[PDB]
């Protein structure tokens, strides 16, 4: 079998992004297409608010004089933001707000590992002016769905009635598909090449993706070579 | 402030009742029933990643 080899890269926006390997055999664009997205939705490096102390408000259900979202509301504009890490595991951001206006990705005290990929997502709004708002947003790196439910055995002693826990959704991508078609060697039976389209939220690069992929699958040939 | 501090009494004899609520969310998985409102029913199965 003829080994494949990545051609350019299709890299056009932070949003959406295409792999292309050109060196693929017969059938195994479907072959590696099904079982590289089954990766691309499982084992995922994301990042995902856990858990947001807040100054006045004790429970998720109440609503700060001065706010304009319930808190629950704004916590789950929390779950839609997009913010990508790179060494801390975990770390914590504070909002730090007072006056009417809506509070964008850019007013938190933005650390230099935290790096949102668009600034511009409006969390929550602000009604009052004299109304100080400050919160502590602890957010962590993990991978795949884990909700605050499946974590609730360990609870890890949440007396302090100030500490809300939202679901760590530690899911980049999107929408996947994968583009097969004739790969046009000049020279062999037959070939396909493989435009593989992922759509992200904008957080995790696809040939950094898909070299984890590969060490994923890595561990994946260990027992199957040997018996 | 009148209302609150004295229209408190509830039932005779027992004029202090405490009243706790508990908020307990609950969600879809493999059981729930779901349906349309056209009239078409249905009992989620297997819930499946995305993936499939």
């Amino acid at each position: 079998f003829l080994k494949p080899r990545l051609v350019d890269i299709e890299q056009v926006s932070s949003t959406h992004a295409k792999v292309t390997l050109e060196p693929l055999e017969r059938g195994f664009g479907h072959t590696l297409g099904n079982a590289l997205r089954r990766i691309l939705l499982s084992s995922m490096p994301g990042c995902a608010v856990t858990e947001v102390e807040i100054d006045g408000v004790l429970h998720e259900y109440s609503t700060k004089e001065g706010v304009q979202e319930d808190i629950l509301e704004i916590l789950l504009n929390l779950k839609g933001l997009a913010v990508r890490v790179q060494g801390k595991d975990e770390v914590i951001l504070t909002l730090n707000k007072s006056g009417i206006g809506p509070v964008t990705a850019a007013d938190i005290t933005h650390d230099g590992d935290v790096e949102i990929v668009k600034p511009q997502h409006v969390i929550c709004h602000l009604t009052d002016e004299n109304a100080s708002i400050s919160m502590r947003i602890k957010v962590q790196r993990g991978r795949g769905y884990v909700p605050a439910s499946t974590r609730i055995h360990s609870e890890e002693d949440e007396r302090p009635i100030g500490r809300l826990l939202v679901d760590a959704c530690y899911s980049p991508v999107e929408r996947i598909a994968y583009n097969v078609e004739a790969a046009r060697v000049e020279q062999r039976t037959d070939l396909d090449k493989l435009v593989i389209e992922m759509e992200t939220n904008g957080t995790i690069d696809p040939e950094e993706a898909i070299r984890r992929a590969a060490t994923i699958l890595a561990e994946q040939l260990e027992a199957f070579v040997d018996l | 402030r009148r209302k609150i501090t004295q229209g408190d009494d509830l039932a005779p004899g027992v004029l202090k009742i405490v009243k706790v609520y508990l908020a307990v969310k609950r969600r879809i998985q493999p059981g729930d029933k779901m349906a349309g409102r056209h009239g078409n029913k249905g009992v989620i199965s297997k819930i499946n990643p995305i993936e499939d």
